[PDB]
Order: C-alpha cells, then structure tokens, then sequence
C-alpha cells in the first residue's frame, strides 16, 4: 500500500568487470609472478535452489580477459632480457655429423665492439632458411620481427590460477552434468572464485584439463556451420608420453657488451628423434565412443581425415613440456580410421623448434635456449578441436585449432559473472508514521 | 573482508518467494606487477559500488536500516497486484521486470519526499 | 552515478538568500593508458572528497540528518548580527568570509559536545 | 540562538584538481585512444543567478594540465614504433628531374646485418643539411635529438574532447557574449564538463575553433605590455583552403631485422606548388573590423606588418592537415597595409617538411610518412595570434606566435573548475533536546 | 583530512584502565612518480581501513553511535570476571588477550541478533 | 552482563603497510623527486603514558622497503638518460703528463655512423682493464653489465625525507635515552610520521645521522656471533674533512646521433692527492669510549685491526661528496692501534672512481660524469659498522660493513609501524530496551 525498500535482495544483472589472480601460495614464474592473493583453504559456494538462469558459453567476457592479460604476462617476463638483434648475420651451415640439425658458425662480437671471434652454434632445419644449395643460412624471422630470448631463469610450468570477482560481484557456476554449452541450466551455485585453471598451451589435444562428469560433452555454436569449431570434451583420460632421449650441452656465447645466450654445443651419443606415445586401446575406444556422440548430431557417417598443411603450427600438436616447445606429426594412426556399425603402442614422429611465433601475431617472436640433458612429461588428453570439412552421404572432420581462445573456453564453460543490485522496492502495509 | 562477503550472502533462495526471503534467511544465516594494477582496479571498485548503494540510501532517511520504511503512496500506474498476489506469487529476480522501468521516478520521489520532512516537522 | 551529481545538484540558487536556499531548492528539485591513470587519480579523490565531509557529519551526532540541529551555545564573538539580519539579508557564499576564520574552533567544540551526549546520558 | 549546520549549501571555492577526458563514442588515434567514458547525450548545465564571479584567463590551471596530458599522448604514441637512428648516414644527393625535391641515395643495411643495399629516396630541401658544394647531405637534427616515425596506422584528425571534473567538483561557466577575458561577468552556469574541443595545432592563425558571439573580442594580460599576445577571437568564419595537388608514391623500404620504414619515390606528373587559398573580400573586411577594435584601445592609428623572421616556424603559418604538416608564407598580401578613415583570390605559397620538431623542444623530434596522393582540406579562420612591435604615433603588429598554450587559451577562456564545500554553519532557534 | 587524525587521536591513555578511558579522553580532547604510485597504494588502504569498521558497525544497528548498546547476553565461557574486576583494573589492550579468541563468533551472533530486530517488531 | 561495543579503544597490532614520502617543501634530484607531500610544520607526537612495548630492530620492516624504493629511485632516474653501450672499444692509454690518471684515445662515431674521429679522455687506473705490458685497455665492466651514465642535471645531494603511514595506522617511537636495540622500552610515543632521515650512502663509517642521547650505544643481534655486524652509534660526533684539490676541466664527447657525454679533459696546475682528515685528539679519546663499552660485553681485551682486503668497496671507506665518489684507505691511524688499563691531524689516502657499482649487484653500473674544480665536504662522523673476526684471549675487531641495509638500521632503529583496530567488546550493564 505504501512504497518501502529493502537492502540486501537477490537480484543480479550480467555485467563486464575486472577480476583478479589467486594462486595457492622461490624461482620467478611467467604466470603466477609471486604477486597473486593466497587463495581461500575452503572455498564457500552457495547452491541456489529451483532457478533457471541461460548463459552463452562463446559470447563471455572472462575468456576475452584471459587472453589479454597472458599477452600482457609474456610481455611482462620477456621484457628485462637480451634481445638477439645482432645475432643473426649470414650464417655458415654444413649439417651435425654425431639434415635435422646444422652446425652453424657466425661471426659475433665480443665484449667490446672491435673485435669478432667466428663462433659455432647447432640450430635445427625448422629454425634457419637458405638465402640462395650454396649453405648460407640466416635465421628464420629476423626481417619481419625483431626476436628476443626468454630470460632464462624463469620456468613455463603451468601452476593453477583463480580468477576472483570483486567484492560486490558474482560468478555463476552451473553444476549441471551433461550441460550443452549454450542454454538455462537448473543447477546454479554461486561461488567468489573458480577451481584450479591451468593456462595450457596447447592447438590441436587439450592437455591438462579437468574431465566432464559422466558423459561426453560435444561443445560448439553452430553445428550446422564449417568454420565454426568443435570442442569435444572428454570423460575418458588417455596419458600421452612425450619426450626427447638425446643429451643436450647448452654452452654460453656472448654478443655484445653484458649480452650473452645459450645455445646447443655437441650431442651426446647417437642421435634419436623426440617422440610422443598414445596406447592404442584407450585410444580406438575413445574415437569410437566420440563417433557415436557424433554421428546422431548430423545421422550420417562420419569419418576422421588428416589435417590441412601448410605452416607446421595448424598442421601439428604443438604444446609445451619442460621448457622445450614441440610439433609432432598427430595425424599418422589417429585420423586416418573410420568407424563400423594387445598392449601396443602408438609412436608419433615429432619436431622440435627453438625460435617460436606464439599467438601467430607479427612483432612479437621469443627465442627458447635449450636444455640440458632428456626431459619426459606425462599428461592427460581431456579434449580435442575438430573441424567441419566443407561439403555437404558422409562427414569429414579435419583436427585443427580455431584460435587460443578455444584452448581457454574448456575451462570457463560454465561460469559466468555478474553484479548484484541488493536494492528491492515493494509495497506493503507500513508508512513512516 | 567483510565488504563484499555480506554481497555475496545476499543471494540465499534467489528463486523462494518474496515473503519467504524475509523468512528463509534466518534459516541459512546460522552457520608494480600486472595483477598489482588489477588488483588496484578492483578494489577501487569494490569500494565504488558499495558507496553508491551507501548514498541511495542515505539519501531516503535511512542509513542502515534494512527494512526501512518510507511514507510514499503507492502509485498504481507501476503495478496492479495486491499485496497477497505480489508477495506470495513472485522471486525477487521477477518483480525486478515490472518495476524495472518506473525506477528513476521512484528514486526522485523518494528523495523529494525525505527532504519534505526535514524541511516541514523539525525546525523550519 | 549518484556520487557527485548531488554535489553538482548543491549549487542551485547560489546566489539566493539564506532564507531561501531552503525553500527554493523544492522548486527546482521537482525534475594502463594515459587516461586510465587519469580517471583511477579522478576516482580516488571522488570517493576522498565524499568520505572526508562523510566522517565531519559523524563526528556530530548526525549521519545523513540534512538540517543537523546541535546543542552548541553560539559564541557571539565569532558573529554579532541577529538571525533575522543574517537569514534574509545575505547569500550563502557570503557567509563564509564572516565565519571563515572560526572553522576549526567550531569544528572542535561541536566534537567534544557530542562526547558529552554519549558519556552522560545513556550509561555513564 | 544555537549552533546548527547543513548539508549541501551553495559554497564553492577555487582549486586545483585532475580532470578526464570523454569523447563521443576502429583506427587508432592519438587523440582519444578509444579509452575514454561516453558523454552525456544532453548535458546538464545548471545556471546560475544573479551572482559575479571573478576569474582569470591567463591564471587557469586547465591550459596547463592540457599542455601535459598531449605531450605524453605524443609519448604513448610514439613509442611502440621504429626509431629512425641509422637511418642517417653521407647522404648523396643531387636533385629531382621531374631544387625543391633532392634524390638522395644512401646505403641502409639490410634484414640481417652484413650486407649493404644503396637505396634511394627523396626528401625535401627543408629536411636535409649540407656537410661541405659538393652534395654530400645529412638529415636535419641527428646531432641534437634521437628521431623516431610516426606508427604509420594512427591518425592525427582531432576529434573532440571533453574535460569532465571529477565527482565532488564544478566547472563554472560564463555565457555573457562580450565578456573580455579577466574580470566578473554575471551570468554563470555550472556544467560537469564543457563542450567539444578539438586539440587543433597551428602557431599563426587560429583554425576550427568555435566563434565569438555577436562581437569582435581582443583577449590579452596587458595591453601596455610588447612581450604578452594578443589573442584576437573572431565571429566570421573565414574559410582557408589548403591542398597539394602532386600525386605522392610512397616506398617502403628495410633498414634494419624487423625495421622498416615508409620514404618518397616517385612524383607523378608535372610537380606543382603547395599552397592556400583566402577569399580576398573576406579578408579586407575582416582585418578592417578587427583595426577598428584595436583602434580604440591604443587611439593611435595602427599598421600590420610583416613577421619577424629566423627559423621557419615563427614567420610561418604552421599547421596540421590530413596527415602532413604544412609551413605556408602568410605575409604576402594580408600584413602589408594599412586602414584608412571583385570576387578574386589570395594564394599563399607554402612549404612541407617531413621531420617536425614539434613544441619547439630538444630530445624529441618525429617524422611524418608521406601521403600517397593528393590532399585538400578546408577550414575556419577564427582567431588570429599578434604581437606589438616594441615601440612607442602609430602602431606595428607582428603576426607571431607565443606559444602552444595560446592556442588551446581560445577554448578554455571561459571555464574555471572549483571545489563545492557542502558543509554550512548558521545559528537558529533549536537546540537539540 | 579528518580521515586518520581521529585513528591516532584515539591512542591517548592506551595504559590506563578500561573505566578510565571514557573519562580521561575529555581532558586530552581539550585543544607518475614512484611516490605518485607510494601515495595511491597508501590512500586506498585508509579508505579500505575505514569502510570495513563502517560497515561492521553497520550490522550491528549503530552506525555513528560511540557507546552503542546491544542486546546480547554475555557468555560467561568468554570470560569469567565481573564488572567491577574488568573494567577497573585491566587495561584496554590486556582485554584483547582475554577476548582474543571468541572474536568471530561474537560478530555473527551481533549480526544475527540485530536482524532479529529488523524482522520482529518493526513490520513482520 | 550484556555485550557492548566500543568505537576507537586503544587497540593495536604489529602489521606490514606501504608508507609514502614527506619532503620538507628547482632541480631535478634523485632522492625527492618535488613530488612528496609538505611535511608538517609541527609534527603531533602523543607521549603513551605507563606501557611497556617490545620490538625488535632487526626484524623491520620499515628497512626492506627502504631498500627496494631507493633502487627503484635511481632506476627511475637513470632510465631518460644515454647509456655508454658503443664507448668502450680498444682504447689506446699510456699516462698523463701533468701512474694514477691515464691517457686514453679511441675511435668514438660522429653523428652520423660513417665516420669515425679520434677523440681522446683521461681516466682513472683504478678504472680501466688491460688486455695484454703493450697499453690496450678497456672499461672496467663492459662484459658482464651494460653501462650507462648518470643524467648531469640532476644532484645526488640526501635531503632528509619523512616517512609517512596511511591514515588508519600508527608508527611508534622509543623515547628511552639507553635503548639496547631490542627488547621492551617503557617511554613509547606515537607519531604519524618520523623525524628527517637523510638517505646517505657509506659503506665503513656512518655520515650525518643523528647522534645518541648521552651514552654510547651498541647495537648488535647476536653478540656471540662471527657474521653478524656491530652499529656502534655514538654521542660525540667526529668531524670529517674530504676533499680533492685538483681543477678538473670536464669536456663533452659525441659517441652517437643525439648521444653525448662527458669526460675529464686536461688537469690544471700540478696533480695532488683527494684525501680526508680526521683530527687525532677527537678520535683517540672516542676509539677509547667505544673500547670501554665493547669490553664488558666479552670481559677480554680488545684490539682493533686493519680490514680484510680483496675488491675496494670492502677495505675502503666508500661515500658519496658533491657529485663525485670516493674510496678512501681508512686504516692508517685509525685500526692499528690497542687500548691499556697536540693538535695534529691524520690524512688518509683516497682514490676516486669514475665507474661505480653500487648495491654490489650485476645488470647495474652507473657512469659519474667528473666535477669541474675541486670540492670540499665536511662531515659528521656519527656510527661505525665493525665485525668480529672468527676466533675464540683478546678480541679483533675488523672494521667493515655487511650490507647497506645496516645504514639505515640506524635512524630507523626505533620506530615499528603497527595498526590500530578501534573495535573493542566488553560486557555492562545496559542492555538496548
Ligand atoms: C601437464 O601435467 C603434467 C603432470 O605430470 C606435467 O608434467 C610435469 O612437468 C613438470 C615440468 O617439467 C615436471 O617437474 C619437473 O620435474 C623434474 C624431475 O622431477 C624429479 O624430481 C621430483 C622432486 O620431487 C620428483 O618428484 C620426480 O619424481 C622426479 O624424480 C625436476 O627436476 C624439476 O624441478 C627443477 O628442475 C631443474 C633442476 O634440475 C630446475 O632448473 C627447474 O626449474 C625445476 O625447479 C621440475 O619440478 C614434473 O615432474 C612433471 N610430472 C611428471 C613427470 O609426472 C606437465 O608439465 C603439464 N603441462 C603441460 C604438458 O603443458
Ligand atoms: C578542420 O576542419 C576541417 C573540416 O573540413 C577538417 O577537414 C577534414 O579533414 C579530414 C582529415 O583529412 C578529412 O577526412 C578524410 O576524408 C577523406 C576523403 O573523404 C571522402 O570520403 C568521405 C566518406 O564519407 C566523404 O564524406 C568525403 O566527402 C570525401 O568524398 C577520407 O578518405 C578519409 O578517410 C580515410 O582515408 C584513408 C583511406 O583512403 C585512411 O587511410 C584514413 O585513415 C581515413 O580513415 C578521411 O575521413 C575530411 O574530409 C575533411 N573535411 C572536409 C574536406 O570537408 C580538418 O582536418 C580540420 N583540422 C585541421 C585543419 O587541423
Ligand atoms: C546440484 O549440484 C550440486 C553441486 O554439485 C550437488 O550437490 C552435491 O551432490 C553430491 C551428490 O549428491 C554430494 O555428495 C555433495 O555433498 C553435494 N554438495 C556439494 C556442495 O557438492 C547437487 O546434488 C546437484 N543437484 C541436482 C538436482 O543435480
Ligand atoms: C545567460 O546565459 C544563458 C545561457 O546562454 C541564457 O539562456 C538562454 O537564452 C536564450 C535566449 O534568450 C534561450 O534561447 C535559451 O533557451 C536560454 N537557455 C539556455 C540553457 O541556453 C540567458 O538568456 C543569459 N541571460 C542573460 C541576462 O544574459
Ligand atoms: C619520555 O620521553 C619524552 C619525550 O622525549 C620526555 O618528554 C620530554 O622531556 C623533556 C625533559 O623532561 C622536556 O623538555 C620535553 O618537553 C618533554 N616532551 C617532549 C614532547 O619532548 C619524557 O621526559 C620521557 N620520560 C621518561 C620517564 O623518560
Ligand atoms: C661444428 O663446427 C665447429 C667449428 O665451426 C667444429 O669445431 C665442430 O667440430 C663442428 N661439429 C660439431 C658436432 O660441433
Ligand atoms: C645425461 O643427462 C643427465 C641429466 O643431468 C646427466 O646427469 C648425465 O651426465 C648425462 N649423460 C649421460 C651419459 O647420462
Ligand atoms: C523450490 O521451488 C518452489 C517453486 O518453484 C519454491 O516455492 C521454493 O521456495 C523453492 N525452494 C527453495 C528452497 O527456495
Ligand atoms: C519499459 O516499460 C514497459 C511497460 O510499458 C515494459 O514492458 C518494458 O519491459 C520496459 N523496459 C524496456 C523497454 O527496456
Ligand atoms: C536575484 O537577486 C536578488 C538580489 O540580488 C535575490 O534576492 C534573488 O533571490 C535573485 N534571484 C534568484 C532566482 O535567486
Ligand atoms: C581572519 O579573521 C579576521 C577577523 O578578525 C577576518 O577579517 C579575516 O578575513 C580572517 N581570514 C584571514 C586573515 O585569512
Ligand atoms: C633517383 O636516383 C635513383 C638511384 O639513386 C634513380 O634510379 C632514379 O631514376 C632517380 N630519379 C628519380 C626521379 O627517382
Ligand atoms: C592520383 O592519386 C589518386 C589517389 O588515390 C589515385 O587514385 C590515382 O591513381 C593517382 N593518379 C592519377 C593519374 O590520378
Ligand atoms: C600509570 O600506570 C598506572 C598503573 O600502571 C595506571 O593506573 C595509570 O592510569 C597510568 N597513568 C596514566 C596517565 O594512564
Ligand atoms: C585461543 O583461546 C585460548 C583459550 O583457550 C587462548 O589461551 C589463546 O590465547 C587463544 N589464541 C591463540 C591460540 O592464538
Ligand atoms: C693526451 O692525448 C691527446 C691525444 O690523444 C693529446 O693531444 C694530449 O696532449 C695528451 N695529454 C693530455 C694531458 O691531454
Ligand atoms: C679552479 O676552479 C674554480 C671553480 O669555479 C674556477 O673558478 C677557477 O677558474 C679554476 N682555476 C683556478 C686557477 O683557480
């Protein structure tokens, strides 16, 4: 009968904000810089009850805030370290002796700028391009893009991040099992940060990712679509293995005055190339299961087929491990099968490169020293990225990353932010006598 | 700690009744980097938004209560519904859809309306 | 948004009597770049500016009250003409040349008054 | 009787304070970078009455923060982009065969840094110093200032901004039409933040500027005064017309890994001057009324003259346009008469350079890419800069700059911020009981 | 800048007894750079110090009174000594070893007790 | 009998915060940027009265963010300025003619890099390497730091600077006369911001501080220990006399295209030492003071001894005086001497260098420009830093500083910033009827 307010009601609006890091809690890092707030021990989420709120999983914000800010972190790190600006001069290449690997041997300067010692370095084949062979090579993108190195002191291991809403807002999780990307789910819970978020980096098999409950999820926006990707999450982990048996010597050269990089001297022992490993039966079970959950979104056949060509970074599963960045083949006995109605092991050939064009952008271009000695890193595959072929009797998915804002939208699929409006007004019987 | 916490506790039974949430909230109330500048941007607006809602209230006569209760007639060219048909048949996420373009007009008039009883019954 | 549109919203009749910049405000009441550091600068002193004049109402007794009414006697030696010369024979503006150099001993005497509120009466 | 305050009483007082900017809602630009808040789509601008607020024009604070804030646009700008530093070396120049335009020749090394192209170019006779002649050149100032280029994607064309106070703060206003430009005017009205100024950069002849209303004003300090401006607002629009009718080619060509920059090839065509265009009827008229206007405030009659001379941006006519920055002679046919008591054109001949050193400085100096084709802009002459002669009969005006803060002294001339102190004091009858 | 002169203002008499403390502050109340980042980082702090003792004040029905007065029984497994033990002869920061422990579970049961209120006798 | 609460109760605790400048009240300097906060002209200490408070000096905080902001200040300032990256190529050094300053000449750029003139400086033995003797030297540390070179306006001269807490904090002070450096002090007084703090720069004897109240203090942690350093501060300030008498002519070089610096020129009159004085009568009688109070904390004699040896920033008395910095012998006449039961003056030898690596540390090494004519500083001898030597009889006390954090655990050895929590609880009477 008579207009009254109330303070602290539930009702929110979606709404674009800033959040923040929260790491678990000493050598630096590229992702949690040691600059992070220690995260809560016992996180409170409050479960709502019979509420149907509909979010887009393509149209959020936090993914657009996850990109940015991982470009401003490498920015960050990759600032206060040498550039190889006067590194690349017309090289002197033959081959290793111990055609993937040249022996390389410049003329560089030393301490003082009078003076050039002829040093030799060992670069890969994917790393140099000719000029004329003749063998005089020059380094891959010092004409497009002046080319740093990392400092060497910081490590690349993807340790967990939260992202935290500020005080005054909320994120929505959905806690719904078999959740469509896209649409209203009826089991919402509040929460002020999400789970752990590895920042992988990865193009073609997600790795490292938080498995789906009791399903297959088959995430996209327009299936009816061909440039529009396919995320497939996964319930089933299957381990990879991949790693390098040579024995590498890093060796120090100096360039200029208080400027000096690593680079590979000689190999020990006989040379083996760096390979990835996949068992076969946790594998043909996985296609098959995701076939099934394929076909009845289009109910026709479809078939797998090898990816595309062109540049090594689309071509490939590159990813990360150790401080090395890999590109393996991934298209030699996982897509070439199609589907019906022993403890072996699947071997992929993979290449290894040092100088890497992350975010395929122009300007920016970080060059990887080398490590000492094997690595092996064992991981999980929970997730891939296909694509539709383009014809339109049977179906052709082409496994090949969309962009890296994909790679982030497996873990953010269900969270959404929003800001709270705790003002009510209602009529009731009171006035202010 | 406690100046976004309470925002967040605010959201028990976001889809109970209007008169259950008066009710139903007792039941639960029992028991220079790159993230140094947006840390700086979220508190400066964490603190922003939680001074808006400070002087809108302020503003109508009431500074902390919670049901705070003013002397304005309801006008029905906003809604029709009786008191039984809002209170008993509605979530609070709803009601926020009939009212949701009648806002303003309110605001003012509740500000006007407080500043009539400073002016009238107190000194002047 | 309503942070500093009420501090714009003061100046109306400026130039007005005393007298009457309490009645006729009623009548007209009635309807990391460059600069994102210059708008963090702006937003931190909005909310200085807000909260400084926030904690001089506290001190008083009075935290949202518009026309505060104090128990402080009026010490003649800071101001000599009667309420009727003062109230309808001067603006606002030109208040604050004659009480201009009194601010702080007022200021002072209004927080210790409302000390003596707090001590006595209600338990001590 | 008793002490009693207030909140919100009409109290002000004048301060100093930081502002913010706000444009009318993609390139990039060195103006508004698309980080600016949206305007109101109707300000509020609440008048004042019967009230005299005195305030200065050459003691404000917001020509001093707008003189800052663009230095370090220019310097957020100017950064991510390619320094010109062994750019300059013997050059080797002769001429153009299409005096004006030199063919110079020089050796740039190339992407990697052991080989050597001579490449050729083509600058301006205004751009390059001689070293002997003999035709050996070198670019103009690498001995004082280290030189970089302009981002060859951003732009230059002011749009508008708006300076909004902060919240807690005013922005008075005058609207009285005749008001000279220090003392008190009487009608007055508060706004959050004034209209739109273009940051528009010229030193001679004041250009898109808003008129005066219904008079002519002549803004000074003192008028006794030969070192102090006299800024003359107009209320005729006189239009200029300013173009080059060469079509330009622009080259790019590769200095260093990942350094590239844009230079002149070839002129298309038969070359032609660069010049400007006055109506000569709008101009006779136009130096007549602001005679009269100026008659009366020395009584003696008064003579336009010439500019001083020296370098070529004080005797100039310097301004933006496009893109490319002009240097016209504007002492020809309008400072050589006098006043006493056909619809033709005046033509000014002008001048281009690419390397600029703008705000007359050491330390920074940038330089413009060419411009492929021809250009044509069109403006408004509202304002005029003098300077008296330093004599003491008749009277002799220099057409002469003081500075860049003048400039920017025509739109600001009518605002002052000020802090509102809410806080009021009066005795009543109550006390509290 | 009355925003932390008050915060160290009430440090006098820190080792005086507890019934001393009302009584004895009566007659002491009597009469972009490096540091352009230093002194950002240093004035979102005291506005965030400020805002966190508001609004604990503010759950608790008293937001600008001093001396403010709830309705909560005391629980004697805090402490065990009496009035006249406690607050003539103790210290203000000796109580803070006593207390130190039964912090939180004082604060929500404040909170709680004063939304009874609000539901109670007001309008439900 | 019922819960009460209380606003502002006197209520503290020790805590970690981010202090800010104060100045009190035009150059550029490195120390006060003219961008601090006015000081108060007369600071409010409010004198606790009855309270015991115990706090520890070598567990501040106040001294790690001393540390890390003053590295931050000289990073800001020797950012906009040239770095001496092309200076350092074989230089050709014999001797000067007027052993200790050497001839040099080397082949510096133009302003355009295309040619090369011969240019010549004079430089310090302790300032150059060899390579070979044969006389090929280069600078000291262009192989494992860059070099770069202080910008020449700006002054290095400590004007005191006031550390200030937020509002809402507190910053106790210890007013007792004997204060040992830890454990509880009985006379506290709070005080917003502490008194002026010189930031000087010495490494063996203490500059300018303030002195004790009427006795002789030892500060130590562990006096049982080896490592750990000894503050000896004092009451009885020794007066010091630095000094270089020669004419030094400063001559500017150009190495790059709007990159100049300069260098020592010619050296007027006949060459003399840069020494220090230190009247003897004034420095026996107070080793004799310091004696008597270090012999009751190890009940043996003591007998002081020379310094270690090694690099000269260790064995040397480094400090800073008019822009140029020292490094004098200090262990003449001054540790050689025992202890039992004429107005002379001892000079110490003193050699200055050019290039400084202050902070000990790598990636940093500024370049001091020389000071043309001679300088003249008089000090105040206030504090020592000795170090016991290893054994375990009688006692040997090296004179040598551990760190530079030690420097300024002598004016901040009586204040911990704490933070207050004005909420306090307490049962009554009243219950709220
Ligand atoms: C996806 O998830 C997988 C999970 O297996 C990750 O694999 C891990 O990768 C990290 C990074 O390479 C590995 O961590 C490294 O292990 C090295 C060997 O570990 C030995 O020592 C530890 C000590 O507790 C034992 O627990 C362990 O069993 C081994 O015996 C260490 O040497 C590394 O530490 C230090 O190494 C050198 C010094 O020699 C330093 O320079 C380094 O900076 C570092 O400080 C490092 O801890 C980890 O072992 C892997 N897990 C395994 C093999 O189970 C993937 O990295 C992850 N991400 C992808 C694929 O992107
Ligand atoms: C003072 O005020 C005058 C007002 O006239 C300004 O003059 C304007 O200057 C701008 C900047 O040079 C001109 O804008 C440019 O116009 C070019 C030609 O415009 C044609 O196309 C538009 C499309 O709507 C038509 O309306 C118009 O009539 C023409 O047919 C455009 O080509 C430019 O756009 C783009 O050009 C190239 C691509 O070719 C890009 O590289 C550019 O970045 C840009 O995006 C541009 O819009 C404008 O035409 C002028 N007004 C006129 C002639 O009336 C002065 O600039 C101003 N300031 C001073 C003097 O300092
Ligand atoms: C909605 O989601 C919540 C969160 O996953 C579910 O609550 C959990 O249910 C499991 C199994 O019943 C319990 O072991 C947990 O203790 C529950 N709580 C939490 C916080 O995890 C809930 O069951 C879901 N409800 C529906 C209808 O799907
Ligand atoms: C004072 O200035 C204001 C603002 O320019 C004038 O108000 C405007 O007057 C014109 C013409 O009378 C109207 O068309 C507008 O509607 C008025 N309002 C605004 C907001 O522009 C006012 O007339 C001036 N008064 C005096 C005495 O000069
Ligand atoms: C505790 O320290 C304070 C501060 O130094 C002392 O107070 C000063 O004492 C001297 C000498 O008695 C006076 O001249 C000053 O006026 C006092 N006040 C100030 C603010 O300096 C006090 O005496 C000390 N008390 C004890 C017991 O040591
Ligand atoms: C590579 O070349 C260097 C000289 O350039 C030579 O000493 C070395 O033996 C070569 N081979 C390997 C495997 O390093
Ligand atoms: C291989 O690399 C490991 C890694 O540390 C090293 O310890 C070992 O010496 C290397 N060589 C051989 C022959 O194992
Ligand atoms: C469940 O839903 C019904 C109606 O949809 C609602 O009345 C009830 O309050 C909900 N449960 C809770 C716990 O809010
Ligand atoms: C505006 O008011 C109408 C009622 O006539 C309502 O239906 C609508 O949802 C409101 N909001 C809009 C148009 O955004
Ligand atoms: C106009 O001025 C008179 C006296 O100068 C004043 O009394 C009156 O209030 C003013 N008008 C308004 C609308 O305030
Ligand atoms: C101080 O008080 C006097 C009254 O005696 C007054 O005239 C003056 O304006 C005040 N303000 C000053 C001096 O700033
Ligand atoms: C300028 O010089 C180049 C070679 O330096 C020559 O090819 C060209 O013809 C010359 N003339 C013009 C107009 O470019
Ligand atoms: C002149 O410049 C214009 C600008 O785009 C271009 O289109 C044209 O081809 C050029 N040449 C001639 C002969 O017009
Ligand atoms: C001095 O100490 C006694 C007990 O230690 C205390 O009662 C008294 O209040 C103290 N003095 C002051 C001024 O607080
Ligand atoms: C916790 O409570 C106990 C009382 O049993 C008290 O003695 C102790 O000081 C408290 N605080 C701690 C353990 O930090
Ligand atoms: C130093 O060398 C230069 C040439 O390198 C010479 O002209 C000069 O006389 C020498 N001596 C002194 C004292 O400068
Ligand atoms: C010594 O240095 C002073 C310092 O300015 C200078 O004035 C003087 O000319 C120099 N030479 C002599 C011979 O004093």
């Amino acid at each position: 009968l008579w207009v009254t307010v109330y303070y602290g009601v539930p009702v929110w609006r979606e709404a674009k904000t800033t959040l923040f890091c929260a790491s678990d809690a000493e050598v630096h890092n590229v992702w949690a810089t040691h600059a992070c707030v220690p995260t809560d021990p016992n996180p409170q989420e409050l479960v709502l009850e019979n509420v149907t709120e509909n979010f887009n999983m393509w149209k959020n914000d936090m993914v657009d805030q996850m990109h940015e800010d991982i470009i401003s972190l490498w920015d960050q790190s990759l600032k206060p370290c040498v550039k190889l600006t006067p590194l690349c001069v017309t090289l002197n290449c033959s081959d290793a002796k111990v055609e993937e690997i040249k022996n390389c041997s410049f003329n560089a300067t030393t301490e003082l700028r009078d003076k050039k010692r002829r040093e030799y370095a060992l670069f890969y084949r994917l790393d140099i391009v000719p000029l004329s062979n003749n063998s005089e090579y020059r380094l891959i993108n010092c004409n497009t893009s002046v080319i740093t190195q990392i400092c060497p002191k910081v490590t690349f291991d993807p340790i967990p991040i939260h992202y935290c809403a500020p005080a005054g807002y909320a994120i929505l999780k959905c806690n719904n099992k078999t959740f469509n990307g896209t649409g209203p789910c009826n089991n919402v819970s509040t929460v002020q940060c999400t789970h752990g978020i590895k920042p992988v980096v990865s193009t073609q098999l997600l790795l490292n990712g938080s498995l789906a409950e009791e399903e297959i999820i088959i995430r996209s926006e327009n299936l009816t679509d061909n440039v529009k990707t396919i995320i497939v999450h996964l319930n089933e982990s299957v381990e990879i293995t991949c790693t390098r048996p040579n024995n590498m010597t890093r060796k120090s050269v100096r360039i200029g005055p208080g400027q000096t990089f690593y680079a590979l001297g000689d190999i020990i022992g006989d040379i083996r190339q760096p390979h990835c490993n996949i068992s076969e039966i946790k594998w043909e079970k996985t296609l098959q299961r995701v076939s099934e959950k394929l076909r009845e979104h289009f109910n026709k056949t479809i078939i797998f087929n090898q990816s595309s060509g062109g540049d090594l970074e689309i071509t490939t599963h590159s990813f990360n491990c150790g401080g090395e960045f890999f590109y393996c083949n991934t298209s030699d006995l996982f897509f070439n099968k199609t589907f019906n109605e022993t403890n072996s092991t699947i071997t992929l050939p993979c290449r290894i490169k040092q100088i890497i064009n992350m975010w395929q952008e122009v300007g920016r271009a970080m060059y990887a020293p080398p490590i000492a000695g094997n690595i092996t890193c064992k991981s999980n595959i929970t997730g891939l990225l296909l694509t539709r072929d383009g014809g339109g009797t049977k179906e052709t998915f082409r496994p090949g990353g969309g962009n890296m804002r994909d790679n982030w939208r497996s873990e953010l699929y269900k969270y959404k932010v929003v800001e709270v409006k705790p003002l009510g007004i209602a009529p009731t019987e009171c006035n202010r006598t | 700690v406690g100046l976004g916490a309470v925002f967040l506790g605010f959201l028990g039974a976001a889809g109970s009744t209007m008169g259950a949430a008066s009710n139903t909230l007792t039941v639960q109330a029992r028991q220079l980097g790159v993230w140094g500048f947006k840390q700086l941007q979220a508190r400066v607006l964490a603190i922003e938004r939680y001074l808006e809602v400070q002087q809108l209230l302020g503003m109508w006569g009431c500074s902390g209560k919670l049901i705070c209760c003013t002397n304005v007639p309801w006008n029905s060219s906003w809604s029709n519904k009786t008191y039984n048909e809002i209170w008993d048949n509605m979530t609070w996420m709803q009601w926020d859809r009939e009212i949701g373009n009648y806002t303003d007009t309110i605001y003012k008039l509740l500000e006007v309306s407080q500043f009539q009883q400073e002016i009238n019954e107190k000194d002047n």
